[PDB]
DNA sequence: AAATTTTATCTCCAGGCGGTATGCACTTTTAACAGTCACCCCCCAACTAA
DNA sequence: TTAGTTGGGGGGTGACTGTTAAAAGTGCATACCGAACAAAGATAAAATTT
């Protein structure tokens, strides 16, 4: 919710500190080269640190921690309860939205088959929101043949389809995913 | 369709992108291991890498080259779900569990040597090196060193390969310079015959001379009691049935095919019902509920064994392998069986846990029975053994039965080891749970189909003893109506609790005999406990061969039904019944705001009583009359002390006097001289008027009467009805109609007796008593003496206790004169047997309320005050009476405290040489088994760190000792009289056998009771307590306490035991 | 061990206290343990007749010595009310005495359960054994069997404080709330009456007063506040479902219900009787998601009439007397 | 050390309470920054079998 | 039922490379609650108590 934006965030740890702190530095040294690569040397300096640095960005790490610990808990306790079904309701959505996405992809990544195409889908791909707008009023059919042709297109792609699904089985308990069956 | 073509194009793009990033890098088995070690670790990726031809075999000889208490109970799970992988044939399981364990630190330490050994020997019976090889990686990571096991492991995958002789050779030398022998190989505990003879084949590719052990003449025992048992120099006549061989065959045939069934059906003895409407309706019902159930529990067992193999593949331990032993069918078949048998009122959660476990094993055990094929080797050598019990057929050289058996070349009998007790019981709730949520049934049963709403047939409810709950499981009660009303025929047994048909297996090990392929115990006890084996297996072979023979003597005695006795109880019991006589009535005849209740609890708790006692006289009736013209044999096994019991429990001669009135001896023997006489007495002594009296008034009074029993054996039920008025009436009956037959015949001396004639003994403890402390006022008093007339101590104390009640009603108590007359030896018998065994004034006050409350004539409102004032009159009576059996018995108590003190349980061995143990322990600890329904809390029985019980191991060592003493004198007397040609079977302390040979029998039990009380028990057992526990240096003052207690022993007095062979009322 | 009472002004408040009463002056009062007589003398002293079931011989002579010349104001019966009707079923030892006889003796005639109330008991509880104690009145209380067979019979006695908090919990404290507060509070109006150290009373041993100090430092340990507690049984607990004859099985279902407690009501119904356990809340005016400690004793005596009242199906209950000792 | 208080009671034929809080040791999870860029989810409609 | 289909247009996570420490989860262990009523008694061990 707005009222969680509105609590507190907890300290960056020191490792990231560095990062961005860093960062700038590394801006002027070779500003087209890959983040990644970049993160990695910054590291590889973070191996090669001094430990009195990491001592110095402990001690205000904790610090901030001990901040932030009193802010949080200030803020947590003047809050209303109808904020606080917000919150709850809010971080409830995200862990089950995060688990459908990966639900989602961990299919898309078995390269599942795809569903039968539909009357409506084609009559769209032809129009080729504002479509949403056109192929409403295009959908009334004076002609029967309409509907008739898609049923044909309708059987081709269910055909290669169910082919596909009872092949795609297969290597799902080769695999040992027999549960997505 | 362009969509269609991209459609397909980005498929087999996901497709190929899928297929090359498995084969680069989801559930799939882990079987390359990752080691600690980074050594190691190098060597398997260079290994691995050095070559498509890459040395494992040679690997294996660098890897063998430098060989340089109690288990968890997450320990002993795995270990079990290692070799249950084993048996199941399902070994990738195995590995992946043993590689995923490797893997985490903290995993890794519960791993032993077993677990990697039994691994090893799995992948050696496919012959595949690769794993192997890994494994030998994972075990020389951990630390552990390799044993003789692995070395055989590693021998047999060589000779299943056929490897050349170089590797073969070159392990050879390695082990032989580690300090290991091929003999000591070639004899491991856990290695199947298939695995020797793979391992013979690998030695003999390089060694061809090497060769086993010849084999030797089994030894004989040479004890001084036994010596004669076993000698071959004498004249023996043993006994042989009369049936002939085709027949024995076929009733082995027949049992071999019960027991491989499983299950035997019978035939109800309950009233027939006529098929009226309402019957055939409910049946019909019963019938689909039946069909639904089945359909149900397949389904949920296959759900199950689902989500517990997905959670193996986590790397979690299960029970999938344990579900995996047995058919569906054969589960679902058991799982419907036992809700058949669940009983109205119910069965507690525990209960039906440690039931459906036995059942699973026993099944188990015989599939690998059957698979393995011991059973073709089984019938071969049965058929064979069968020429020694048979009329027509002889034997070269007549000798024991156990002989013959081990001397046609036993078949090696190997069975299944127990599981542990945690998957014991996780089991059973397992299966408990799924019977519980598997089964539904109508709410509306005699409507049919007014709702649809289903409710569950079993339900989970809780019973609470006093602060304490326990779960209950109860039958909705609607099913119970319903299999009121339909009232099937058939009932259904386990062919464990029905007797053999077929004679019983020879006890040649403490791991074989009895039931021909149902495993069974030499003693009996709880699940858990094994230290009673464990002695068993320790002590020397020749040990138990006594004990061992006299089980199969007692085994191989064939039975049959009394017909006449048989009718009229079925004449009582299906009208109206009888329970003056002991067949139970009808429920159907029943006794039948504050107040109500006050009588409608009586008469519902009398109804039930009744219930009760008619279905167990239904079990044994039904049993009876499956075996009516049929012969049978009852197995035998021993409790931990050593006295035997009959197997199976329904329907045998233990029990009441109905039981022991339908049987009677299958062969039969000429009356003879005496044997007229003998039945006469026996019938005397049956009907309990004469106790008293010596033999010839006992023999002429059974002469004054033999009208009546002549009447009786004539018009039993309409009558003059005089047997009705005997001790035990039913055993008075038969025994009238034999003496009437044999009266009313011809020549009576020819005629043939099949009915036991039963001597028993008096005092049998203060028999034993006597005889240890040789006390000469003892032994006289319990007829260790030659006497013209029986004496007996009870009688004494009844009298004095009288006595003392009259002096006390003399002078106006009210509990004294209440009970005038009704103080007999039956109120006292008890008390005064059991107060040299160690009862207290509570145990004592309570037999004699059970026998006041039975007497049924006494005033029931002064039980409280007459138990007392008899507990206390009896303890004031035996005050003085007996002085070396109270020595005795306080030198038994001393020493069993002061060595249950220090930590060990008493032990002793029987003058035979069977070993005793005392299983008396404290558990401070109960297990507890987290799951859906509830959490069962169970006694982990064999656990030896819980300190021993002093108060019991005090109690029970004089009782104990005194049992053993009696089971040795029978065990010896049936030995002795095996020779001789008689038959004999025996109750603890009765003896039954034909009627002519009784004399015969007395002589025997007179002289083996002399010769076992010759020896010098109390010294021998001094000795061998002080050589056990006081000769361990654990602390000088602990054990200088025990041989000062130990050491002192009670001097012997003055009596010759030879005086009790001529003691005619010694046994009576 | 018992406590008596030996202070005058606490025997004295006492007195007025059960003497409470302006209306209706002769109630007859049963007294247990009178041990000095202090008490007994202070309650002839206001003119209310007494009857003292002294539970020991040691000091009735006493007693019976002060009675002389009272003009039948004190009668002494040797008795102990915890050990009335005993159930064993043999003859009655001179301890305990059966009901019937003490109320003949007593001349006490029987009135119906709608009337008003006959006698009134003032005593103390035992020391140790008031679950016993307080599960045996209930069990007589609810079945009409001993003394409230012969009608209402309120019972003043002192309770200790765990005890009374116990007896007297309330859903908003979860902690204690359990099956005997229930039944007490479904079957009588409890009532607070008087507060007392338990100082104010001199322990008596087995061999007699309890006069060391030493374990009168002990006593500072042992000292809690000792209540007085009213118990007049109410007069509409007995309805057309909830008889004599259905206790056993609300005493099951109290006794079920809080065998687990973080349980919602449902997840025991399923388990104690066929009938829809929705419909049941639903009639009974509950969500479906209530716990077993959110309701009062009034819901579970409705949810019991309720289901009782069901006339659909024969079997509405797995209870039978086959679950009792087993 | 010596007393008081509390507990179980002759052996065998095979026996056991169930639930809710609290602590500790350990391994496994997630949020905290930094920029790049691709994928997934709409937005707003329209059908249909798994 | 419900979720997955196609069109441009819009935006929001996570892919990433990388450490750090608090928060969650897992598995065993001990303790206290229920002291469901239902008379009473004798004796000798087992345990606390001071
Ligand atoms: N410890 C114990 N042993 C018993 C008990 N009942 C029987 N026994 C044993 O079994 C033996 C045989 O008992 P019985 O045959 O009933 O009677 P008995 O002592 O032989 O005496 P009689 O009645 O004269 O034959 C006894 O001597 C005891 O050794 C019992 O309750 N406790
Ligand atoms: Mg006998």
């Amino acid at each position: 919710s707005s009222v969680l934006a509105s609590c507190p965030k907890k300290p960056v740890s020191s490792y990231l500190r560095f990062s961005k702190e860093q960062l700038p530095i590394f801006k002027a040294q070779n500003p087209d080269a890959k983040t990644t690569e970049l993160i990695r040397r910054i590291a590889q300096r973070w191996r090669e640190l001094p430990d009195s640095k990491k001592k110095i960005y402990q001690d205000a790490y904790r610090a901030e921690w001990q901040v932030y610990k009193e802010e949080i808990s200030r803020f947590k306790e003047q809050l209303t309860p109808s904020q606080i079904m917000s919150l709850e309701k809010e971080i409830m959505d995200k862990h089950l939205k995060r688990k459908a996405m990966t639900k989602k992809k961990e299919l898309t990544l078995l390269g599942k088959p795809k569903r039968p195409r539909s009357a409506y889908n084609v009559y769209v791909a032809e129009r080729f929101q504002e479509k949403l707008k056109t192929v409403k009023e295009n959908w009334k059919n004076l002609s029967d043949s309409e509907k008739e042709l898609y049923i044909q297109h309708a059987k081709e792609d269910e055909t290669r389809y169910h082919n596909e699904m009872k092949s795609w089985e297969e290597q799902m308990i080769e695999v040992g995913r027999k549960d997505l069956l | 369709w362009a969509k269609i073509l991209e459609k397909d194009k980005r498929t087999q793009q996901m497709r190929m992108q899928r297929l090359k990033a498995k084969l680069q890098m989801t559930r799939r088995l882990q079987v390359e291991p990752r080691l600690l070690s980074k050594q190691m670790a190098g060597c398997l990726e260079d290994c691995t890498r050095q070559a498509p031809e890459s040395p494992w075999e040679e690997q294996l000889a660098r890897l063998l080259q430098e060989a340089p208490a109690q288990l968890s109970g997450q320990q002993q799970r795995l270990l079990a779900f290692f070799k249950c992988c084993l048996l199941t044939d399902q070994l990738p399981l195995a590995h992946h569990l043993l590689v995923v364990h490797h893997g985490q630190r903290q995993k890794r330490k519960l791993l032993t040597l077993d677990m990697y050994n039994a691994v090893m020997l799995g992948w050696a019976r496919q012959g595949a090196f690769k794993e192997l090889v890994y494994v030998l990686f994972m075990v020389k990571d951990a630390g552990l060193t390799p044993d003789l096991l692995s070395y055989a492991a590693a021998l047999q995958c060589m000779g299943r390969q056929d490897q050349d002789a170089g590797t073969i050779e070159r392990c050879l030398e390695q082990m032989s310079q580690e300090g290991l022998k091929l003999q000591a190989l070639f004899t491991a505990v856990l290695l199947s015959e298939e695995d020797r003879a793979t391992v013979l084949k690998a030695v003999h590719k390089v060694k061809p001379t090497f060769s086993l052990p010849p084999q030797l003449p089994p030894p004989v025992n040479t004890s001084k009691l036994l010596r004669d048992v076993y000698a071959k120099d004498g004249r023996v006549s043993y006994p042989k049935l009369h049936l002939p061989l085709k027949t024995l065959q076929c009733l082995f045939e027949k049992q071999l095919h019960m027991e491989l069934a499983s299950r035997v059906c019978v035939v109800s003895v309950e009233k027939p019902t006529l098929p009226s409407k309402e019957v055939k309706h409910a049946r019909k019902t019963l019938k689909t509920l039946r069909d639904q159930w089945e359909k149900a529990l397949c389904r949920a067992l296959r759900e199950t064994k689902n989500r517990l193999e997905r959670e193996v593949y986590e790397g979690r331990f299960s029970l999938y392998p344990f579900l995996c032993l047995l058919d569906e069918r054969e589960v679902v078949r058991m799982l419907l069986q036992v809700l058949q048998a669940l009983p109205a009122q119910g069965e507690s959660f525990t209960t039906l846990a440690r039931e459906l476990s036995a059942r699973t094993f026993s099944r188990h055990v015989v599939q690998r029975q059957r698979v393995s094929g011991q059973v073709q080797a089984l019938q071969n050598h049965y058929r064979k053994y069968l020429c020694l019990l048979a009329s027509d057929a002889e034997v070269p050289e007549p000798c024991l039965p156990r002989q013959y058996w081990e001397e046609l070349g036993a078949p090696e009998a190997l069975r299944e080891q127990p599981w542990p007790l945690p998957v014991q019981m996780e089991l059973g709730k397992l299966l408990a749970e799924m019977l519980v949520q598997a089964t539904q049934m109508p709410c509306s049963l005699d409507k049919p189909h007014r709702s649809s709403r289903l409710v569950p047939v079993l339900y989970h409810v809780y019973s609470f003893r006093n602060v304490q709950q326990i779960g209950i499981l109860k039958p909705h009660p609607a099913y119970v109506q319903l299999l009121e009303k339909a009232a099937e025929p058939t009932l259904t047994f386990e062919a464990v609790d029905v007797p053999m048909l077929c004679p019983p297996l020879p006890w040649t090990s403490p791991h074989s005999g009895a039931f021909l392929l149902s495993p069974t115990k030499l003693m009996r006890t709880v699940e858990g406990a094994t230290q009673h084996q464990e002695l068993l297996e320790t002590c020397p072979p020749t040990a138990l061969h006594g004990a061992l023979d006299a089980l199969t003597q007692l085994g191989n005695c064939a039975w049959r039904v009394n017909g006449r006795v048989l009718d009229l109880v079925l004449q009582l019991f299906q009208a109206k019944g009888c329970p003056q006589l002991g067949v139970p009535a009808p429920p159907s005849e029943a006794p039948q705001k504050a107040e109500l209740r006050r009588e409608l609890a009586h008469c519902q708790k009398v109804a039930r009583e009744m219930h009760s006692l008619r279905a167990e006289a239904l079990y044994r009736l039904s049993l009876a009359q499956h075996l009516r013209d049929r012969v049978f044999w009852l197995p035998h096994n021993m409790d931990f002390r050593g006295r035997t019991y009959p197997c199976p429990p329904h329907f045998n001669h233990l029990g009441s006097d109905v039981a022991r009135a339908l049987l009677e001896f299958a062969q039969g023997r000429p009356l003879g001289p005496h044997g007229l006489d003998w039945l006469k007495i026996h019938l005397v002594n049956l009907t309990g008027l004469k106790k008293r009296e010596p033999l010839r008034k006992r023999l002429a009074f059974a002469e004054e009467v033999m009208d009546d029993i002549l009447d009786s054996a004539d018009q039993p039920l309409t009558g003059r009805k005089w047997w009705m008025g005997a001790e035990e009436p039913w055993q008075t009956l038969a025994c009238c109609m034999e003496v009437a037959n044999a009266v009313r015949a011809s020549d009576p001396a020819a005629y043939v007796s099949h009915l036991p004639v039963h001597q028993d003994g008096s005092c049998n403890g203060l028999q034993h008593y006597a005889a240890l402390g040789r006390d000469s006022v003892g032994a006289a008093s319990v007829n260790l003496e030659p006497s013209d007339v029986p004496q007996d101590v009870y009688s004494g104390v009844a009298a004095q206790v009288e006595v003392f009640r009259r002096q006390d009603a003399q002078r106006g108590m009210r509990v004294a004169q209440v009970l005038e007359g009704f103080i007999t030896r039956k109120v006292v018998k008890q008390t005064v047997m059991t107060v040299v065994y160690g009862v207290t004034r509570y145990g004592g006050r309570l037999q004699i309320e059970k026998r006041l409350r039975e007497l049924s004539d006494f005033p029931q409102e002064f039980v409280w005050e007459a138990s007392h004032y008899l507990v206390r009159q009896v303890f004031k009576s035996l005050q003085e009476m007996f002085s070396g059996t109270r020595a005795i018995q306080h030198w038994l108590t001393e020493s069993a405290r002061l060595i249950s003190h220090m930590g060990s349980v008493v032990e002793w061995v029987t003058p035979l040489g069977v070993p005793v143990i005392q299983p008396y322990r404290l558990d401070s600890k109960v297990k507890q088994i987290g799951g859906g329904i509830q959490s069962i809390t169970y006694t982990h029985n064999g656990d030896i760190s819980r300190k021993p019980n002093t108060r019991k191991q005090k109690n029970g060592f004089p009782p104990n000792f005194i049992h053993s003493l009696d089971s040795s004198h029978m065990m010896l007397t049936a030995l002795h009289c095996y020779r001789k040609g008689l038959t004999f079977v025996s109750v603890h302390d009765c003896y039954w056998t034909h009627a002519a040979d009784v004399s015969v029998m007395n002589q025997v039990c007179r002289e083996q009771f002399v010769r076992l009380h010759s020896e010098p028990i109390l010294q021998d057992l001094s000795r061998f307590l002080v050589k056990r526990f006081c000769s361990e240096p654990q602390k000088i003052l602990e054990a200088s306490q025990l041989k000062e207690t130990l050491q002192a022993v009670p001097k012997p007095g003055a009596f010759d035991l030879e005086q009790v062979k001529r003691s005619t009322y010694f046994f009576s | 061990f018992k406590r008596y009472v030996t202070d005058r002004r606490l025997a004295e408040t006492l007195a007025q206290i059960y003497l409470g009463k302006p209306s209706r002056p002769p109630h007859l009062l049963l007294e247990c343990n009178p041990g000095p007589g202090i008490l007994t003398q202070a309650l002839l002293e206001a003119g209310a007749k007494v009857v003292a079931l002294e539970s020991d011989k040691t000091f009735i002579p006493h007693l019976e010595s002060l009675g002389k010349n009272l003009d039948g104001k004190l009668r002494v019966i040797h008795c102990d009310f915890f050990k009335l009707d005993p159930r064993s079923g043999g003859v009655i030892k001179p301890p305990a005495m059966s009901s019937r006889g003490l109320f003949k003796n007593l001349g006490i005639e029987a009135v119906p359960w709608t009337a008003d109330i006959p006698l009134k008991v003032v005593g103390m509880f035992p020391s140790r054994g008031e679950k016993r104690a307080l599960w045996k009145l209930a069990y007589d209380l609810y079945s009409c069997t001993s003394i409230y067979k012969f009608g209402r019979i309120e019972v003043n006695m002192f309770i200790g404080e765990k005890e009374f908090q116990k007896l007297m919990a309330d859903p908003g404290n979860p902690d204690l709330y359990h099956v005997l507060s229930v039944i007490w509070q479904l079957a009588c109006e409890i009532k607070v009456l008087h507060m007392e150290p338990w100082s104010s009373f001199d322990i008596y041993t087995r061999k007699g007063p309890l006069e060391n100090p030493k374990r009168r430092e002990l006593l500072d340990q042992l000292q809690q506040k000792l209540y007085l507690i009213q118990m007049i049984p109410r007069q509409n607990l007995f309805t057309k479902n909830l008889t004599p004859m259905n206790y056993n099985i609300f005493f099951h279902l109290l006794k079920h219900c809080f065998g687990r407690r973080s349980a919602t009501v449902i997840d025991h119904l399923r388990s104690l009787t066929p009938l829809d356990a929705r419909d049941i809340l639903m009639q009974i005016g509950k969500q479906e998601d209530e716990k077993v400690v959110n309701m009062h004793p009034q819901d579970f005596k409705t949810l019991f009439e309720t289901i009782e009242r069901s006339k659909d199906c024969a079997y509405k209950w797995l209870y039978d007397e086959t679950l009792e000792d087993r």
